[PDB]
């Protein structure tokens, strides 16, 4: 479960550089390596590599 | 200090375990993968360790 | 016998009937030989044997140690006593010999000027017999548990290796492709063996308890899975149509190529038919095998009964391909046998164990 918006505000700063929270940059974590992984499993993957 | 250890013969790592018959005061390192088995006098203060070294070292002797 | 020789001669029984008689019963009569010797020189355990198929005299000997012994089996000298002695090794000196065991080692088929040996160094070395230097070196990103050329092919030249990575490579030696492999297996691939009747049939057993028959040429990965039940015990395929309840780590196609061995951790040796992987239910008994590694076992050639040689624990399980009734129990060795090769000419058996011992099995009288 990807939380909403308001749990991870993105706070705008003195400009216009909008910060997103510690969640957010986590959730890009779970997304990248979630994506990376779903294709090497889909594809073949040295079971090592998958593990 | 590891107690399995990769073997100097077929190279699986921690494929090698150690017994340590103190009673008998001799320690036993056998590969699971190769069967390889090595027996070596040990004394109270020995490890697994020293098992693999004197293992390691009967090697590169027998190997000259 | 002497009715035999009388038929022959009488022409009442075509010379096939006493050739193969009398091999078989060369084969039943397998003893300790009483006046053989094989030369000692791998300080450790004999992973692997290959006799050359062409003039059966030559022997290639990997040991743990790395170091690949080249013997002469012929008996040049005039005793009836004589030790097959070493005429080449690849020995700890050599600039090229492998860094760990030698694994298996294979003649070049239709030439006994080239041969080849993979060793959990994750290397498979081609070597020119005359010079006894690498011609090639094939690299892969994890250790080989086996490797085979195909017995048969006079197109390609392709050697299938089976490493703990869940692929089987097929390196062309013919200009060095090692990047073909072939998908479907899920853990490491125990054992590799073409069938000496088809060019591009190739049989792999890996440890996820599954053997796979594969059309090289294809691009549809294998031909068939080969199953205990049938069909008894049905689910789509994604765990089921197992070859064995343990690790498969030994494949041989018998001599014509139709049926294949393969043997297990489960301690079973189950007999295919080799064109739809049909389980034959041939019973054999337990066979004992725990090994980790490779299990290397040959069947018996040119005899009116096939056998198949099978190393049991420190001794070899003879038994009957097509009944499954034991022969015997050749009872020589001190270690646990890893590997025996048959010589087909004489019907005679060389096993190589853990007891740096190659033992040689001859017919009695
Ligand atoms: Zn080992």
């Amino acid at each position: 479960p990807v939380p909403p918006l308001s749990v991870r505000p993105a706070v705008v700063m003195q400009g216009s550089a909008r910060n997103q929270d510690d969640l957010t940059h986590k959730l890009a974590d779970i997304v990248k390596i979630n994506n990376q992984l779903r294709r090497n499993e889909q594809n073949g993957a040295a079971a090592h590599v998958i593990a | 200090l590891e107690t399995q250890f990769t073997c100097p013969f077929c190279n699986h790592e921690k494929s090698c375990d150690v017994k340590m018959d103190r009673a008998r005061n001799t320690g036993v390192i056998s590969c699971t993968v190769c069967l390889e088995e090595f027996q070596t006098p040990i004394t109270y203060l020995s490890e697994p360790v020293d098992v693999y070294s004197d293992w390691i070292d009967a090697c590169e002797a027998a190997n000259q | 016998m002497l009715g035999f020789l009388s038929a022959r001669q009488t022409g009442l029984e075509d010379p096939l009937r006493l050739r193969r008689a009398e091999s078989t019963r060369r084969v039943l009569g397998l003893e300790l030989n009483k006046d053989r010797d094989v030369e000692r020189i791998h300080g450790g355990g004999i992973n692997t044997l290959d006799i050359e198929p062409v003039e059966g005299r030559y022997m290639l000997s990997g040991g743990s140690d790395g170091v690949i012994v080249l013997y002469d089996l012929e008996n040049s000298s005039r005793q009836s006593y004589y030790t097959c002695k070493a005429v080449c090794s690849i020995g700890r000196d050599h600039p090229d010999v492998h860094r760990y065991s030698v694994e298996t080692v294979q003649w070049y088929p239709h030439d006994t000027g080239m041969f080849t040996s993979s060793s959990f160094d994750k290397t498979l070395k081609v070597w020119d017999t005359n010079t006894l230097q690498t011609a090639d070196v094939f690299n892969f990103e994890e250790t080989v548990y086996s490797h085979h050329m195909s017995p048969v092919s006079t197109k390609h030249c392709l050697v299938a290796v089976g490493t703990r990575g869940p692929k089987v490579q097929l390196c062309d030696l013919k200009s060095g492709s090692c990047s073909h492999i072939l998908q479907g297996h899920r853990q490491e691939i125990l054992a590799v063996s073409w069938s000496p009747r088809y060019d591009y049939i190739l049989a792999t057993a890996s440890a996820d308890s599954r053997v796979k028959l594969w059309d090289v040429r294809r691009a549809s990965g294998c031909l068939i899975t080969l199953d205990q039940h049938n069909g008894k015990k049905s689910q789509a395929v994604e765990s089921a149509n197992t070859a064995h309840n343990g690790k498969v780590n030994g494949l041989c196609f018998t001599s014509d190529g139709l049926h294949l061995l393969t043997v297990g951790t489960d301690n079973r040796m189950r007999l295919w038919n080799s064109s739809n992987g049909e389980n034959t239910l041939v019973n054999y008994g337990k066979v004992c095998n725990n090994s980790k590694k490779g299990l290397k076992f040959t069947v018996s050639c040119g005899c009116s009964s096939e056998f198949v040689f099978v190393p049991y624990g420190s001794t070899i399980a003879v038994y009957t391909v097509y009944s499954g009734e034991q022969i015997t129990m050749l009872k020589g060795h001190y270690k646990t046998v890893d590997c025996c090769v048959f010589q087909s000419n004489f019907q005679e058996l060389y096993s190589g164990s853990r007891d740096c011992n190659i033992l040689a099995w001859v017919p009695s009288l």
